């Protein structure tokens, strides 16, 4: 009893220093995060300027999308392969194990690496996010200043591990909130408790995402401007469209799983028969940039599109079961680059076609789709990642739609509630169950 | 919060005419816009809804182009063409706001209303005439007065007195079809001190011809 | 669709009696709505969702009722209700009205207020010569027109017109046209308007001289 | 170390069905009963405004029947609480977070019918406490009671089950679910060691009570402010400036609210009788004030829209300000039932356009709106007081829909709670609670 | 999206006038306003600004009463009041959109603009004359004609070859004022086998007054 | 207040030029804005705070500098570049733009084409007589008018009037009219019409004579 009086008049008392280098560890890992997000869709650009000047003959642009996203996925794989083998896949599983004090944070290593390979991974078109590299990049640009000046202590090392990390993925979506949401919901040693400082996480949040808005203001990541609202006797509608999410959660795990296993295989943990598989998939993807780019890149570019209804029925389900085919290809094959991203555009896709199924369904309700892809978009988030508050608020974030915020939620539990009682896995946490499993097998 | 229709009136059977409803005082966008029309002395019958976009138009057991609804939302107003005009399609036409509540829909703000009548007829502007009193009228505590609307096609007109300013005391009886053209009349009534020492005009008006009478009520010398 | 229709097609009470109108459905219906229409205005949302009241409606109105039977109550009533009711649904598709509860008032008797008109000299120069005779204000509807020029009764080309119940008092009033020509107007010189009413035995009359 | 983590890993996310359901039936009742009780004090509001209106002609007849209908109904207030739960006093946010830290006795038989009741009265006579406070507390007895009445054994079911009852509390008392949410894993939470808050389960409770908010309050927002204009780059620092105006205010209205409990303390001497006669006096005053200036006293929810349109004048918003604190103090220190959240909010508003409006004159090339700065200074004393930033930011951005704003209210909110820090200042919410466990400790 | 601003002209001294601005392309509302006019021949002034609310107006820093800045977000447009107007406002008169990029504003998007005239000397019609090479003058390959518009004011005229159908060569030139009149000089150059052959005619128009002449260019013999 | 002053006024360079106009402030600015003005149209939003290129903005434009000082930049300059460019801040209330620059296409000199004109008929049936003398289609606009009646010198009633740069071949014209009244005008018999450009250094003259 005594103790708890002397502690909480004692709270929130984080130290000037930490403070001070929270501020230092996000003007950076914004800075950082503007430049991979230039240097990306620069190649997105040049690679689309050689299709320009080989415009006639049909086949030969075929092959000059393919061999220019080859040869940059090609680059990518082999920069990971051989100078930070930790800084494959998202590297957000990667970054939860360093804050259990688990995995090592080799910095000099992986800020290079995930740069400069995700640059080559993400521009040449692949079905994989800019979190991940940023998130990543973003706990070892923390990791850095703690190295560079030596800080001592527990609250040090792990609060500019996770602010890091947390104006990562700040910057990643112009989303400060969903930054600091994502530590105190999926980041946290989820187990023991952290001396990871909020207010710390904050100030790093804070300046990544004004260092973002120098550079991308008045430009937003996704538009689609405000919605109708959503009556109460719709709202089983969104549990309805959680549960079908909370089914396909774990289900999408199995495969993302299953799939790293199968690709195994192909390469053998040999560098070279990956590397060539590597361009084999970007090049893929750069061929699929052209013929129906809807089943590649980002995927930010179709959610706006898939939102306002553009799509028919048929095209939306061709566009999900090839993203699922895509994005599985990309991330599971180890490339740098997030699964994050992906997982919101195939939500989309998802709500989507549950809006449109229900509009004709329910002529009553006067629904529009739109709202239904805006439940559903985090909702992937929510089952097979598991971080269902940061997917609600993340969404929110880029569709500035609170109107639809008890939809969102409740769909986003449904994904939470049947995710858990059908088997399914944190996602992030099962890569690192899996690669932390690998070391003493 | 104002819906504020017209363009309905005379059109020939088996035509078409276009009903336009202006609308302000409320965002026009976010809100589905509802035709209801109703029939003479009969009951109210669902047309068609449209969305804020245009984008999901449904409308009742109709058949190809029987009505079309359409919408300007730069322009704040509301489109109905009626196509193949037959006599069940001379009614009144209302625009109206939709909303919900619990979640529902109701029809939350009505318009006034234009008058659609199916006939072969021909236009007629009414006449008005200054019904006032004899000259062997003992003027008592308040004097009857009024003005007669005779000869006019289609429906309907507007009696106001002295611009609305006489509202209280004024009846205005319902118009009687009298071989293929309406006639109606009002009586207004004002103290005897009011009267003949005032100003007392009709203001009658017809939308269908456009035309507009205010007939002062002089005494008979 | 649902055919709604509703329990009785005119009802006729004395305000502060408890009134009670119903909305049958050919199916089951959820959150009907109830709207009104005083005479010749548009209709105006009244109820809905079953028992909501708009804002600004007295609060003397009330909704009840699920599936089969909805209804729509009006404890103590008052004579500015007077109004064709309609309820209508919209938890099925297409949404459907029903026909209307056209409520009318039982008050005490009113005299009719009889005024003779003479066709005016614009109209004397067009050809027509209208004689008009208003009856305003009675209780109740139930009304006779005669018409004697020069004490002769004449029946032909009288056309009769009433109004609705009044909003706020609650009487009709009655407009008569009798028709006639420039020649045939001309050729008589005193024109009555005979009104018998229940609050009269002897009838009210009016009249007046041409020359 | 390593091998228990990858059995952990795997068993992460894994709350009991019966938790879930539980949660599920807790928020419901929770909601229920905040929708009563904000229907309660709403119908007391317009009783006492029923009667100005039998009395209007006569001034100070007028001006004496709001006092005692204020006074009779806030004494009401003061006796149920001293006479049946000394606990559900004040906030009783202080309360909830000892009862998470196994630290405090749950005694719902008591609370439940004392808070509900008590600040009924001492709400609806229009003191200027908030909702919260009553609800939050009332949310957190709620959901012990069903963990008594069907008996859940363990750590996991009384933890979570406390948490969603005071978290599905203050979703209902601003139909904000975020906000309730955000605040137990921000501010309720355990600060210092790990405890069995089941996360998903708090949804669940808050999703419920938000659903039956929304059934009786649908389609009118608590406040109304519309969509403003946005903040370019170059006026962040203006926010930052505002951050840190609350930043070094923040603790100086703890030590008044803390001093003005213990000030208070000498007119009653822990006397009954000499408390609810101070109560009806204090409660009186709110329902003159109510009349004569109603600005100074109620709530406060309702110069909010008012104050960020710019319609007062600077003249009068000082005015608002500094009797309000005076208000504020007298009502909340003085240990009525209701909470000192709300009043904070409007507290904020009214500093934040003052602010606003000086920005705006002194430059006009930023194009300032002082509204905008209203706004962002509307969740800031609760970042600075109470230290709970991410709650009020998240609170805020719920009931303005304002987004576009979603920087400017950071950085004032973070200014708010770094200055706050470097001023001595302590969470408000936590200063009673070491208060109350201190003078548990020191009277044996 | 556009702008539209009328209501320019003549005014004479110490008199006044309400320009207009009409807007359409996008939300009017949520945008800053601006006024700015441009002296004939000199640099750009800034007028003053309103924000959507109307709540914050601000001229420059010029006198009590001389500019009355003001919208309706309901016409979508914006008015600029002239009071005792005075030579220096006789200038072209635009109105902007305002927007920002990091803080400091621009004005974005300008309309077409109005040219207010101060003057107190009267709106009088211009007098057309051809102007024929003489009875000396020797063809080349190039030939050159015109038209002298004298004698007019305010300004504009149009002056249009063959109705427009001959716009290669032509030299419109600027008007000169002197004691209260216009005076300019169009002129087309066409080959030798062009003209006379050929029939060269110009067409002036002056609307201020009614004024719309085509004068066609005989040869001098 | 801020009084942004443009220290190349007028100037001429060929297409694909380094062109560097200057803006220069009165006291201490940032982020200031360019617009362009093509003749006879509205300033559009040309380049904004500082350097950032527009949304159509050909990319050979640029700019930099900060404080006291800054400037635009046309890296290889083209025909549609001419037109007039005004830098406009507003960091300090209130907003002023510059004085301008007028960017101009440097071309090959030419002898302009001179075109004299007898008065028409019409103009002495009104008692007037104007001496209209046409000089069209020169490089540079340095030119030197005269008259010349009865072989001497003139200087009353003469009005020249330049243009503005031409589209389709980047010269310059120039009308001269000569007034005259009918009786003045009669009395005389040769009016020549005298052209001193830079393309030669004995003039261009052109000249009639009434007889």
């Amino acid at each position: 009893r005594r103790q708890l009086i002397r502690q909480l008049l004692e709270r929130d008392k984080t130290p000037l220093a930490i403070l001070f280098m929270a501020a230092v560890v996000g003007t950076l890992v914004g800075l950082a995060a503007v430049a991979f997000d230039k240097g990306v869709a620069w190649l997105q650009n040049q690679r689309m300027g050689a299709l320009v000047h080989t415009a006639d003959n049909y086949p030969l642009l075929l092959t000059v999308a393919f061999l220019c996203s080859a040869v940059l996925a090609m680059f990518g794989y082999f920069l990971v392969r051989k100078y930070a083998p930790e800084a494959g896949g998202s590297g957000i599983p990667e970054i939860e194990g360093a804050l259990e004090d688990q995995r090592p944070v080799r910095w000099w290593r992986v800020l290079p690496v995930k740069f400069f390979g995700g640059l080559g991974t993400l521009g040449g078109g692949m079905v994989l996010g800019r979190e991940g590299p940023t998130v990543q990049i973003g706990g070892n640009i923390g990791r850095m200043v703690l190295d560079i000046f030596r800080l001592k202590g527990d609250e040090a090392r792990h609060t500019l591990l996770a602010t890091g990390a947390a104006a990562g993925l700040a910057a990643a979506f112009n989303a400060p909130l969903a930054g600091i949401l994502f530590i105190i919901e999926q980041m946290r040693p989820q187990f023991r408790y952290t001396l990871i400082s909020i207010k710390a996480v904050f100030i790093g949040v804070i300046m990544s995402t004004i260092m973002y808005r120098i550079f991308n203001h008045e430009v937003a990541l996704i538009d689609v401007g405000k919605l109708s609202d959503a009556p109460l006797n719709t709202l089983w509608l969104y549990l309805i469209l959680g549960i079908i999410f909370g089914i396909f959660g774990p289900i999408f795990n199995k495969w993302v799983l299953g799939m790293q296993d199968l690709l195994h295989r192909v390469h053998g943990g040999n560098i070279t028969k990956w590397v060539l598989m590597g361009g084999a998939i970007g090049g893929l993807c750069g061929l699929l940039g052209f013929v129906a780019p809807a089943t590649s890149g980002g995927g930010f570019n179709l959610i706006p599109i898939a939102t306002a209804g553009n799509f028919s029925m048929g095209m939306l389900v061709f566009i999900f079961v090839a993203r699922v085919i895509t994005t599985l290809l990309c991330f599971s094959s180890g490339a740098p680059g997030g699964i994050f991203a992906p997982m919101l555009a195939l939500g989309t896709v998802l709500g989507t076609a549950f809006g449109m199924v229900a509009v004709e369904l329910f002529p009553q309700y006067h629904l529009e789709a739109g709202t239904f892809a805006i439940a559903g978009m985090g909702a992937l988030l929510a089952a097979s990642i598991r971080a269902p508050l940061t997917g609600i608020i993340l969404v929110l974030e880029m569709t500035d739609n609170y109107q639809l915020i008890l939809p969102m939620i409740i769909t986003g539990l449904g994904a939470t509630l049947l995710a858990q009682f059908t088997g399914g896995k944190p996602l992030y946490s099962a890569i690192l169950a899996r690669t932390l499993a690998k070391q003493e097998a | 919060v104002r819906l504020l229709e017209s363009g309905g009136g005379l059109v020939q059977p088996g035509g078409s005419l276009k009903l336009s409803c202006a609308a302000s005082g409320f965002d026009y966008s976010r809100y589905w816009m509802s035709w209801v029309r109703q029939a003479p002395g009969k009951g109210l019958k669902w047309i068609g809804e449209i969305n804020p976009v245009s984008s999901t138009i449904n409308y009742t057991p109709s058949l190809k182009d029987k009505f079309i609804i359409s919408r300007d939302n730069a322009k704040d107003t509301l489109y109905l063409q009626i196509s193949k005009v037959r006599s069940e399609d001379t009614a009144l036409y209302y625009c109206a706001r939709l909303y919900y509540g619990y979640g529902y829909w109701y029809f939350d703000v009505w318009g006034a209303g234009t008058t659609v009548t199916v006939s072969s007829a021909k236009t007629t502007p009414p006449s008005v005439y200054p019904l006032a009193p004899g000259s062997a009228a003992a003027a008592a505590s308040m004097v009857t007065l009024g003005c007669l609307v005779k000869g006019y096609f289609p429906e309907p007109v507007t009696v106001t007195w002295n611009s609305g300013s006489l509202a209280a005391g004024v009846h205005t009886f319902p118009a009687v079809l009298q071989a293929a053209l309406y006639t109606l009349s009002s009586s207004v009534t004002v103290p005897s001190s009011s009267w003949p020492s005032e100003t007392v005009t009709c203001n009658v008006a017809h939308p269908a011809s456009s035309t507009k009478v205010d007939k002062k009520i002089v005494p008979r010398a | 669709d649902i055919v709604l229709t509703q329990s009785p097609a005119i009802m006729s009470a004395a305000p502060g009696d408890k009134v009670t109108m119903t909305c049958s459905a050919s199916s089951s219906v959820s959150y009907i709505h109830w709207y009104q229409q005083k005479s010749g205005t548009s209709p105006k949302r009244w109820i809905y969702d079953t028992s909501k009241l708009t804002s600004g409606v007295p609060v003397r109105f009330s909704g009840s009722g699920s599936g089969t039977s909805y209804s729509l109550t009006i404890n103590t009533m008052e004579a500015e209700d007077a109004a064709t009711y309609y309820c209508q649904q919209w938890s099925s598709h297409p949404q459907t009205f029903g026909g209307g509860t056209k409520l009318e008032i039982l008050r005490a008797d009113a005299a009719p207020t009889v005024s003779i008109f003479p066709p005016s000299s614009e109209q004397l120069t067009s050809g027509g010569a209208s004689v008009v005779c208003f009856l305003n204000n009675f209780y109740p509807k139930d009304i006779n027109v005669k018409w004697k020029i020069d004490g002769s009764e004449r029946q032909n080309g009288v056309l009769n017109s009433w109004t609705d119940q009044d909003s706020k008092d609650s009487t009709y009033s009655m407009s008569s046209t009798l028709t006639l020509t420039k020649d045939e107007y001309e050729r008589h010189n005193s024109y009555t308007c005979e009104a018998t009413h229940k609050t009269s035995t002897s009838p009210i009359v009016k009249s007046f001289n041409r020359a």
